[PDB]
């Protein structure tokens, strides 16, 4: 079968016995920066294996009534091993990445996410007057809740789900690069992210190239099913990872 | 040295053409591109590795 | 001297027009092009994309995750129609605000088939089987599975292949429609009643959803520019 | 092709329906996996018998220059010829496309876009109301002057500034047609940016979003006769038609309504309207109830 | 080439970053005298290891061409339709560069310019302010008229000497377009001095400086309608964009401010802003302090 | 007579236009043209030119020669950093009124790589080696020696070469930098350090003066032209 | 008789030339030229006899 | 600029006139033409048919 | 790239013709086709299938 799938990068290797199909970025499969394209005139790091691997991030609980979760990118991935290290130490970066989404339930369970990579997901404010904190907008690994009312709070993003802290309907997440996770029929999403920005290149704490967003469509549900722990896990791998503009590490 | 090229057609199922030359010595003071018309929906209709014949199952 | 007439329409201001101009920036050497991932062309390739359609657009679930869900259930139902809408994709709340919708409202005319996804999000051990039907124009909307079977429709049968697809083949007496849709450019409406009902072992949940998606096939295009209804202001620092 | 050019032919023909028939197989183009993230390419014939159409329809009006080559105004501002206020006596801005809703909408499809733009500039005046009112003032000529990022700025009606040895500037007199001229592609980036979810500073705070990104300079305009009598007040308005362009990653179109111009806030809003039950379909064809 | 040609192919790319690796030689190009008056030639690729860039950017908005080419206000005056003055009722000058800075100091980066001129004026009037202030005057009409050195000199807006057999003369109409022509590289040497550290006289007196090099004569403006019930005002303003420009022995950027039209004194000025120390660098990047 | 319209634009007065226009002296004869030495082309011919740096910017040296020496001396002064500055060639004191810095000022971008030429002008018979070290952005300037070897660095040795040439590598994530430059397009610092101290015999000065001097290299231009912030006037007969 | 020769590049990675006739008996009519772009840094950066390699020690 | 005068007539508005003029919606892609029965081409068409003439237009 | 057509003939039994070029991408700006002339009577006066020779009763 196709639902078979393996995928290896570094020292590591993901498998499924329930896989979808793969979705790649726009059609694009991540690539080093080219000669004709780059402006920073120093010889590039590229660590290769060392970095581009799968890191896995801290699990959430899927409850009956989760709103959905995200986190933002370069940054998040900020303390796992040498992708950080070098993300500290160097001015500009640039990655591609591959994201698997896992989540694994039952014949007798049901439910569906929404997996979806928002390129510049710039967010809006509680306080519709007042500004966001990069604490509102990230809490690394972890992840920042949605939810489903309206949110108060200076300095918060206004996370109500319905709005995907936008001001866009959530239903039109779709032209972004996705998978679902239905229950019935499969348990991960893999999505292959190209890098996409204005430049060439960029700083890895200033900007977040793009938001993963966990969103639960029709939600969690079983009957006496002695389960209903279900977690939902995101590994990802950094592609292709290189780094330009040595210098000391920057200030934590 | 001039340019001349078809006309949108309009009213009706050799004069449907139109000359054109630049006077000026930068690109963007030409007129707008209004007749390229190319397409690409799978960038975002399809943008699954493992191509989708759909006619067959999807997955199995 | 070369003699010269001035015809109507010089000096004015045509929003649409199309001329050459004097840059105001002779000679500037323009930053080089990069090749983003993503790059879009036309305006259908984003109509071509599936979003999804708030079916269950009832009062109280206007700002709820719930307006997405279309419920079924177990049981005897029959009778009971599972939801109905009609076909104006550019303005019916079911569609308005769709990825489709928001694209049709930024012009006046449409025409083309359209495709309507549904996916089934029970657990596995649930099966079952619908109709979906569309009925094109001059009549009210089916009453009765009976009514509804006699015009075009799927019967649906949920299985490993988690969705279905109804397609909206174009049929009008005119090539285009107002997407501001009246009753001359009416295209009918589609409705949904279970074929067999929604059977269902033991331990499992006796009630789920079903989700709907539309999405523009490729017989479809747009015409006539003009603004849309849907943004605006009081006043400017917009 | 070299999207610089103003011609290139090629018809955006749409697709000819396929005549299909009966079909009993194996065969289930109607079925396919959502989950998958792709959106399914079935057409009328694959569900129902179709007869064969022979489809002239075109793409044209849909193709991005067409969508967004439509002039559109972008900012508007008064200023006084007479005045105690000194500041009164001039209009200024900070360039932007984020004042004015039905263009930023537009523009805001897209995250990345490239182009040329075809600025035109609409110049109205009026004479104040007052109780004396007659005056034989000549025609108006008004100066409109750009300052990019770091030029000196005036600080009066008649400060040294206004000499432009530089800054580009347009004089023109009312009563001709609106001034216009092209601008190129002038970002320091490869694309113009609409969104960035990023800071200006690095340790991640500063200004949030695209603010950070702008700074393109801005506009000053001002009368040249300096003077009148009695009171008189204009109005510039200044007008934007991208050209040449070019677009990636789009978004959904915005669903709430815009709250300022330098941030992306809003207010929870309705996904849509209402409708009585999830079945009701109103009926026309009736002898009228 | 020939620079008074309005057309010139290639493009003016700057250099490709070349690629380097490790050294361990005699090669010491990161060490050089200075004393010399030589200036390094010194690239990236000499002191670190680069990847190799092909680099696009060009240096067309830099060539002296296109920095010195755009019009710019070289002088304003004033003159009125109605006064007891008579010398009030025409406008003149002397023809130079001399008193508007913006100008002034870009044509001083080089020692010795030389080329064609387009000047473009912009012409405006006003109804002086007063009591009564209705009337109908027709449009205004002014006559623009260059004295050539040793030409007769008008001494009232009804001379004879506005007859202009032979100086040139523009006459415009308020309303239409500014007024503009192209005057040729006029100079009695062969190229225009902007600096001569010299005199009149051969006895090293007399008059110092770029005054002794200059007489090209003088502008006079004055109405043709001649009248107005009631007094206005008109205000001259003329521009100078060169056009097919050479420079020679590039100078420093004046520093100090001018002072005078004359000369090219100044009052002692700082030679840049103080900082707190010479290791003084803001600190930037902290959780806002 | 020929039919015609008229463009928005018509009649307008833009001062970077380019047209052609009447002459008003019809076949004057011009002077002919004398081969004069030192014909300049393009502005940046003469910001690759070495001005000296005021590196010394210091209240007090402002209008002395002093605010272009930078101080060194004998005797163990390691912790003591000789100098450090931001890079932003258009507007940090240190450089905007420099030969590079003036020309910028003239522009509202820049791109390139940057030469620093530090000459020693203490007796033959001093010796000395010191540490130039350049921080691309994204920290604060290095506050030891230990923090700035981290970055790029030339190790200088004085010696007959009396001169030694800090190169600042083009790094930036975009193409250009505004020369009024912000928190966005920072460009990072460099800073100085003694590598192993000035060293001296008997009979000769214990302190000295080291000088800087800056240009442009091969890779550099710039964009969008604008007025200077540096000239101005309160009124005519300028 | 007149001279066709390219515009400047603008938005984008034949229809990028212009045309030109000079209706005017002066050269001092004509427009500028903004196109021609040589450079000769020499004169001034490096007007000493003797070349200097720099990659040799430039004394000794 | 190419020298121009403009003759009488200039800024006229010509009920009858015969000029071109920009399209307000360019590039609009006009329905297909079908081709309906009974198409006219000149008035003389309608006035070669017969038509009942009223001669007895008595009053009453 | 432009097209010469004759004139409709004026006040006398090769300057008789025209030119013409268009400045416009679409074929709405065109000018009028004032000079097309063509004619088909029978479609209303004679729309009868069996030919009626008319020299002959037409009944009988
Ligand atoms: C820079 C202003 C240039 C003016 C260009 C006008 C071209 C006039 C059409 C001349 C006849 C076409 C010659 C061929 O090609
Ligand atoms: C002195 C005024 C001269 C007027 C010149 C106008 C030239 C018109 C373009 C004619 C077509 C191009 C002929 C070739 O060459
Ligand atoms: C889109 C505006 C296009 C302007 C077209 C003007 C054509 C000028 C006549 C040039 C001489 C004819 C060349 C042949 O064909
Ligand atoms: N006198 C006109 C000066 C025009 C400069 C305009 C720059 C416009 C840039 C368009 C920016 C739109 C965007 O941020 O997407
Ligand atoms: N009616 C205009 C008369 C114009 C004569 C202008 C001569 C301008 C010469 C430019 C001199 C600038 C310089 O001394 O460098």
């Amino acid at each position: 079968s196709d639902r078979v799938r393996s995928i290896t990068l570094g020292n590591s290797t993901i498998t499924t016995q329930e896989s979808a199909n793969v979705v790649v970025g726009y059609g694009r499969w991540p690539e080093y920066l080219r000669d004709d394209e780059a402006t920073a005139e120093d010889q590039p790091t590229q660590p290769d294996v060392a970095t581009c691997r799968f890191y896995t991030l801290e699990s959430v609980t899927w409850e009956k009534d989760s709103p959905g979760w995200w986190w933002k990118f370069p940054d998040a991935l900020k303390d796992m091993g040498l992708f950080g290290q070098n993300m500290y130490y160097h001015y500009l970066g640039r990655a591609g990445y591959t994201i698997h989404v896992q989540c694994n339930a039952s014949k007798f369970h049901q439910g569906c996410l929404l997996v979806v990579c928002v390129p510049e997901a710039e967010m809006g404010c509680s306080t519709v007057d007042g500004t966001v904190n990069e604490h509102g907008l990230s809490e690394g690994e972890t992840a920042k809740k949605f939810s489903a009312t309206g949110t108060n709070g200076t300095n918060t993003v206004q996370s109500i789900v319905t709005n995907a802290g936008m001001g866009v309907g959530v239903g039109n997440l779709t032209i972004f690069p996705h998978q679902w996770i239905n229950l019935r029929t499969n348990n991960c999403a893999t999505i292959v992210m190209p890098y996409i920005n204005n430049v060439p290149m960029d700083n890895m704490f200033r900007h977040h190239n793009f938001t993963l967003m966990i969103i639960p469509f029709v939600p969690l549900n079983y009957s006496s099913d002695f389960s209903t722990y279900v977690p939902i896990t995101v590994t990802v791998a950094p592609m292709c990872a290189e780094y330009n503009g040595l210098r000391l590490s920057t200030a934590l | 040295g001039a340019q001349v090229s078809t006309q949108k057609t309009g009213a009706h199922e050799s004069i449907i053409h139109y000359t054109n030359i630049n006077y000026y010595k930068d690109a963007a003071s030409n007129s707008a591109n209004r007749q390229d018309f190319t397409q690409d929906p799978g960038k975002f209709t399809e943008p699954v590795k493992d191509i989708m014949v759909k006619s067959l199952p999807a997955l199995n | 001297g070369l003699p010269v007439i001035n015809t109507p329409g010089s000096n004015q201001f045509l929003t649409s027009d199309d001329f050459q101009s004097p840059s105001a920036m002779p000679q500037f050497d323009v930053t080089p092009e990069l090749n983003i991932p993503g790059e879009v062309q036309n305006l259908m390739e984003i109509a071509e994309v599936d979003s999804v359609v708030p079916v269950n657009n009832v009062a109280g679930n206007l700002e709820t995750m719930d307006i997405y869900r279309i419920p079924v259930q177990s049981g005897n139902h029959q009778s009971s129609q599972v939801f109905g809408f009609q076909v104006q994709p550019g303005l019916d709340g079911v569609f308005k605000h769709t990825l489709l919708g928001e694209i049709l409202n930024y012009y006046a005319h449409w025409s083309g088939s359209i495709k309507l996804t549904f996916v089934f999000c029970g657990s596995a051990m649930a099966t079952g089987k619908f109709l979906l039907a569309y009925a094109p124009p001059g009549a009210n909307a089916p009453k009765s599975r009976k009514d509804a079977m006699l015009g075009t429709h799927i019967i649906w049968d949920v299985g490993l292949q988690s969705s279905c697809v109804l397609c909206i083949p174009w049929i009008s007496q005119t090539h285009y429609r107002l997407v501001q849709q009246d009753e001359y450019t009416s295209a009918g409406n589609v409705t949904c009643w279970y074929q067999t009902g929604i059977v269902v072992p033991a331990g499992t949940p006796t009630s789920c959803s079903i989700m709907c998606f539309v999405s523009a096939c490729n017989d479809f295009s747009v015409r006539l520019l003009k603004d849309t209804p849907f943004i605006q202001q009081a006043a400017l620092l917009q | 092709g070299d999207v610089v050019e103003a011609v290139e032919n090629a018809v955006a023909r749409v697709a000819d329906t396929i005549g299909s028939g009966p079909s009993n197989s194996q065969a289930v183009p109607a079925l396919t996996a959502v989950e998958t993230g792709h959106t399914s390419q079935v057409t009328p014939s694959d569900t129902v018998q179709t007869r064969h159409v022979k489809n002239y329809h075109s793409r044209s009006e849909s193709s991005i220059e067409n969508f967004l080559s439509r002039s559109a105004c972008v900012y508007m501002g008064e200023y006084h010829t007479t005045n105690s206020d000194q500041t009164k006596l001039f209009a200024s801005w900070t360039i932007s496309a984020r004042r004015m809703v039905q263009m930023r909408r537009k523009l805001e499809i897209f995250t990345y876009v490239r182009f040329d733009v075809e600025v035109t500039f609409v110049i109205t005046s009026k004479q104040d109301q007052g109780t004396q009112l007659g005056q034989d003032m000549p025609p108006l000529t008004h100066q409109i002057m750009y300052i990019p990022p770091g030029g000196p700025i005036p600080k009066s009606v008649t400060d040294y500034t206004w000499q432009t040895s530089t800054n580009p500037s347009i004089f023109w007199t009312e009563g001709n047609a609106p001034p216009r001229m092209s601008i190129p592609f002038i970002s320091i980036g490869n694309a113009y940016s609409n969104f960035y979810d990023g800071w200006s500073h690095f340790s991640q705070n500063g200004v949030y979003g695209y603010n950070t990104l702008n700074h393109m300079g801005q506009i000053y305009v001002r009368h040249v006769n300096g003077s009148s009598p009695l009171p008189m007040t204009s109005t510039v308005r200044m007008y934007f038609k991208p050209k040449h362009v070019k677009a990636w990653v789009p978004r959904p179109p915005r669903l709430c309504q815009y709250k300022n111009a330098s941030t992306v806030n809003f207010s929870p809003t309705d996904i849509t309207d209402k409708r009585n039950s999830i079945t009701y379909i109103p009926d026309t064809v009736k002898p009228d109830v």
